């Protein structure tokens, strides 16, 4: 009835085979006692790195040991315990005078790229899923707090993006926006992970067009659509010149954080947003130099 | 009662967090299950060996 | 009972006789799709045999001053074989992979290979020298299929990020007074079910010598490097026309 | 309304600060979340990952980058020749820097746990040779020779199929925690220092290089953990992001 | 007064947000709710309700914006021409803005799901004929000719008393939803084309007309839904409200 | 012509797999739809004009003025429902003053 | 206890809400039941048919 | 928002005032307390030396 | 408007009003108006001994 | 590169001196007449 090489045919497991599995570790591991042993056979201390594990080697086969009660935690390296920490992401200029961002409105791509503290964080994962605390500290360029209402929107990718400081989109209908003096204490909101993808993904190795890809348009190489989320406007509120020149620090903070596949760290110096670019020329190495592998 | 909507939903790690609104994505990172797989990057070898052995039979 | 292997898929068999042990990718073997995790609503289709098989796609010439190379995956099986060709019809393509590098030389010969799996592997360019040039890395750089492209500062994997810990990645070494050829297992690894088999890569596959190719003379100066990678439940939807990228 | 009286730090953001806030999107449900190979969970999962350590970080002509990642070992001509040394120390500048673990710890403050340094040996399969690879705790200069490094922690590579071995460099300290050692009074955090002599010699037949390569690989033990984070000081930019 | 420590986004004033507010009118009883006929609970029960599609979105004479609605077919002299061609696309400019589905998505980011677009015949009952709808999936460039469009999916539609057939543009993506497609980098997120041939011929006796239209109408399958709401893009007035 | 949409599943215009759809519905209902404040008023008060001096206004409450918030409302026929009014005031420079 | 003079009053569907005065209108919008019914305006039909019915008997 | 009304001493630095504050290191672990000789519980203990 | 940072040692100790460090992504910082009442924070017991 | 896309085998020099190749029975008939060039290579096995 049926042909058997279809009735095995494992083609349709979902369930993935593992081999590895979780388990607790609320503090470091302990030491227990080690004696010598002088015997043939038994090698900890040699390891085969080409097979692609690291060491099994425990500290109690390397040498006699003592008996150590490790308490100490392990909660201050969790994810959400590393990444949930605010740090600047974006900064915004709204000047009196000048070329930048007069008009008094300003629309900022939501890309958290453009600062290197940050940045070099995320970095360290592949792929990263979580919700985030956005909270933004608006005063002058001396520091100084003033009287001065703005609107903060938040503009998805397809709302109409404002075009002037008194545009029809800032009737924000159905897109959120935060009204806040630059007295009251920084606008603080909570953002879900929203986008398209399970999750944000820092490096992305392909196009996203389909097309042919010619010289003039390497420049999407690298442009994963799922990570623009839309862009933040901002604007005096108001129908004339805002009487003081404005900024606004832009800080995220991560939260429910699930992070997968960690890459190498960023070594380099960073040159570009969503762009690993590095220069040419300075190359520095990873780390400090000596004078000789045989001195300090 | 509250929407089951953060980035953390369904996942196998136990959180508890504070919250006051609606929706779930509001409440806070709080403390959290601290669990452990280093194999998954240290050992991902298909035949696991043990370090008393010699790694190449 | 460790050293000596043999994989079969389809209708090919790799024999090695100083394999230094199987990495299994993250620790997961290569799995077909969930019906909670897919979207995808038309029936896909499942080649097997016909496409889940061992393609040794390239040759490269390991010599003294070598910097190395890389591949980028779901795309340098594409246009040779079956694969090829389930992967230009479809849209969507989902696969794990088995990857086999092998190069021997002589008792007498000494070297070592790092050879590791970076998933989102991004190429970067060296922005004009003097890092005020916005370049990007070209089609044939970033998509170079088989054949593959050699590094031009290995150092950072012409992409900004350390060498020294490309090892955080599915990786073995062929250290070559040890074995004579490196085995990783890689699942489907993207934040997506299925995607472009054409315009999006989900790993790269590096191949750089750490400890420089050496011998004395006389001894068979072509010491070659040849990649043999074997895809692993295939899938494929969304069938349309063929296309090539 | 309910009597209440605020007090100080009201108003304060405090980056750290663990509280609520006002949701964007009512009724908002994320993209449901896929099944992901290698997810992560803790740093430490991936502090006890061996990654290359650049003993010999003594090049920068660029075009000699790549040698850092591996030390040079030859056919000695005597007896007991000093062949590499480098400070134990993870959080510090120097070979540390370029693993993994180096990195992550500089985004913590302090630590704890032994630390386990494998190096393979990539000559030819002809070439023979131990080594003596040294762990001296704190408050031991640098040994001016074997027979002084000797006397702490030590362990006699061989060389044969198993091409690597691996030194674990124990846990011992008067603290319970370490913060970044730095040469100015910092040095009191000190781990000490590893050196590596030549038990016997380098050998090689009439055919072999005279000359190979040891890779070192480094991690942290199973007991290592790592409190109070900050941010990295090994790194910051210059220009300003384009 | 119980102690209190006011947190950032005090005071701050977000549309979105759901909460209290003091009542203005205490003991206010709202007019008793009469029963009304259709009441909606939530929009997708009005995204799958089908709308005229303007396949023929070219005229623009004012006296002709009628005849957007449908796209003509009549009797061909050859074999396998093409009749009209489209945009799977939703969210996007062109024939689907037309529609209900069209325009409630204007109002959301994202959505998923398959849709539906059933083709109604208005040519004379004498007339025959047989059709080949075809939806080709994203990477699918516009086919060329019949022969390859239907290597995709599709439908052969056969003219009789069921005046309409109806061609389900199955949801066919790499990812879970779709933000709004846009010609430049967002073209990520297209559904694909769909291009109408001649499988046979349109076939009339003497007596009727040489040349019938076709009317198109879309909506979403039960599958859809949407997330994410912003405001629509389609439109935006002008002069201010009088 | 009967009037109805159609009723064809996609199982039955293809060859289809099986899926378990866990996308959510909430954020396309009407209180999700609808409770999202927007402007539907605006009243000046300048010191030198002819538009309201004398410091007081009498704004007739219609929603009908602001298009964004307009067209939303006209998808429907009746509405029935409680609202939230928020009333942000300041000089035209968007500046805050002690009044 | 509370007035129930909210605009959503003896409606089919139930609200979960939060509030703090007396009369109900001013609790929040509140998380809400998921029904739906598409045939009403999708298949207003006096007499059903089936998809794999032909329409016009 | 729930209603409240602040009282007088909104605001005020009491030096001695004991109440609580937003703490700058979330799951930071103490380095655990080890055994210490002549521990002090009161000072009143060192009055009568 | 200020920036109080909490810098352990081995963090990049800011060297000017615009520097680099004030990113803090992942020091503690607190931003107050002068206007505000007195910033208060509690601080765990960080030490290796 | 042409010849892997059928059925094959990579041999690797070891002490194990030999390696088998298995040359499945691939053929739309039952049984082979002998393969002989003129239309008798509708019998042909193939090639190695
Ligand atoms: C009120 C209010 C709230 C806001 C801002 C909401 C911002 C939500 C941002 C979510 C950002 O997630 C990101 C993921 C990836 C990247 C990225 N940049 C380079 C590629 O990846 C950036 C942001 O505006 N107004
Ligand atoms: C305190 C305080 C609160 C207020 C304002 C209360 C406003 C209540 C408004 C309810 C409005 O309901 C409407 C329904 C229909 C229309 C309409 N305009 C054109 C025809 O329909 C406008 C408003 O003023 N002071």
């Amino acid at each position: 009835d049926r042909v058997a090489d279809v009735i095995e045919s494992s083609i349709g497991d979902s369930v993935s085979r593992a081999l590895t599995q979780a388990l607790p570790a609320p503090t470091g591991q302990n030491t227990q006692v080690s004696s010598h042993r002088l015997d043939t056979g038994e090698v900890p201390a040699l390891q085969a790195a080409e097979i692609g594990a690291s060491s099994n080697t425990s500290d109690e086969s390397m040498i006699e040991t003592r008996c150590v009660l490790n308490s100490h935690s392990t909660a201050e390296t969790t994810l959400d315990s590393f990444f949930s920490r605010a740090g600047l992401v974006g900064e915004i200029d709204l000047p009196l005078e000048g070329t930048t961002n007069p008009n008094g409105y300003a629309n900022w791509d939501i890309d958290i790229t453009g600062y290197a503290q940050m940045r070099r964080k995320v970095e360290l994962f592949t792929y990263m899923r979580f919700d985030a605390e956005f909270t933004f500290v608006a005063c002058t360029p001396t520091g100084q707090v003033v009287p001065q209402l703005l609107q903060y929107m938040f503009v998805p990718p397809g709302a109409p993006k404002p075009e002037s400081r008194e545009s029809l989109a800032w009737q924000t209908a159905t897109n959120p926006s935060v009204f806040v003096k630059l007295t009251d204490p920084p606008a603080q909101v909570s953002v879900p992970f929203m986008s398209p993808a399970s999750a944000y993904q820092w490096f992305y190795d392909g196009y996203p067009t389909f097309g042919e890809h010619k010289q003039e348009k390497d420049l999407e190489y690298g442009a994963c659509p799922n990570n623009m989320m839309g862009t933040f406007s901002v604007r005096n509120v108001g129908s004339s010149k805002s009487k003081y020149p404005l900024v606004v620090r832009i800080y995220m903070r991560m939260k429910h954080v699930r992070a997968w596949i960690p890459r190498p760290m960023r070594n380099q110096n960073y040159l570009f947003k969503a762009n690993p670019n590095y220069a040419g020329n300075s190359i520095k190495p990873t780390g400090t130099s000596r004078t000789a592998i045989t001195t300090l | 009662h509250e929407n089951s909507n953060s980035a953390t939903e369904g996942s196998t790690i136990n959180y508890t967090t504070i919250n006051y609104y609606k929706d779930s994505y509001a409440a806070t990172a709080g403390k959290q299950s601290l669990k452990q797989d280093p194999d998954k990057f240290a050992n991902p070898v298909k035949d696991i060996f043990t370090e008393m052995a010699a790694p190449l039979k | 009972s460790d050293r000596v292997a043999q994989l079969t898929i389809g209708n090919s068999t790799i024999t090695t006789q100083e394999a230094a042990n199987i990495i299994v990718g993250y620790g997961e073997w290569p799995s077909y799709c969930s019906d909670d995790d897919a979207t995808a609503v038309d029936k896909p289709t499942r080649p097997d045999v016909s496409v889940n098989r061992f393609y040794t796609l390239d040759t490269k010439l390991w010599e003294k001053s070598s910097k190395g190379w890389y591949w980028k995956f779901p795309d340098v099986l594409t246009e040779t074989g079956v694969f090829g060709q389930n992967a230009q019809f479809h849209y969507l393509y989902r696969s794990g992979f088995c990857i086999h590098v092998q190069c021997n030389a002589s008792k007498f010969h000494q070297g070592a290979l790092l050879v590791a799996i970076l998933p989102e592997y991004v190429i970067g360019t060296v922005a004009g020298g003097t890092g005020t040039e916005d370049s990007h890395p070209p089609y044939k750089q970033t998509q170079p299929g088989a054949d593959g492209f050699e590094l031009q500062h290995p150092y950072v994997l012409d992409a900004g990020i350390p060498i020294s810990q490309l090892t955080v990645c599915p990786h073995q070494w062929i250290n070559l007074r040890t074995n004579n050829c490196a085995t990783i297992i890689v699942p489907y690894m993207n934040t997506l079910p299925f995607d472009s088999a054409l315009n999006h890569c989900n790993f790269g596959l590096l191949v750089v010598p750490i400890s420089p190719l050496d011998f004395d003379q006389g001894a068979t100066p072509v010491i070659p490097i040849t990649i043999t990678l074997a895809p692993m439940c295939s899938e494929f939807a969304g069938l349309r026309q063929a296309v090539t990228q | 309304g309910f009597p209440t009286e605020p007090k100080p730090g009201t108003n304060q953001f405090l980056t750290t600060d663990d509280g609520v806030s006002a949701p964007i999107l009512p009724n908002f449900h994320p993209t449901p979340c896929i099944h992901i190979p290698g997810e992560v969970r803790n740093l430490l999962e991936l502090c006890q990952v061996e990654t290359i350590l650049e003993v010999n970080n003594v090049p920068t002509n660029a075009t000699s980058l790549m040698e850092r990642l591996r030390f040079p070992v030859s056919a000695q001509a005597g007896k007991g020749e000093l062949c590499a040394v480098f400070r134990a120390d993870p959080g510090r500048d120097g070979p540390w820097q370029s693993t993994m673990l180096g990195q992550l710890c500089g985004y913590y403050t302090q630590w704890s746990g032994s630390l386990e340094v494998t190096f393979m040996f990539t000559g030819s399969f002809m070439a023979t040779g131990k080594m003596l690879i040294a762990y001296t705790p704190p408050g031991g200069p640098l040994p001016k020779d074997r027979a002084t490094a000797m006397l702490g922690t030590h362990v006699i590579w061989d060389f044969g199929l198993q091409s690597s071995v691996t030194l674990v460099i124990p846990w011992i300290s008067n603290t319970h925690y370490r913060a970044h050692a730095r040469d100015g009074v910092f040095d009191y955090y000190t781990t000490g220092l590893v050196s590596i002599w030549y038990q016997t010699n380098y050998v090689v037949p009439i055919g072999a290089p005279n000359t190979a390569y040891i890779i070192a690989l480094a991690a942290a033990q199973k007991n290592f953990t790592m409190k109070l984070c900050k941010d990295t000081s090994h790194i910051l930019q210059t220009a300003s992001i384009q």
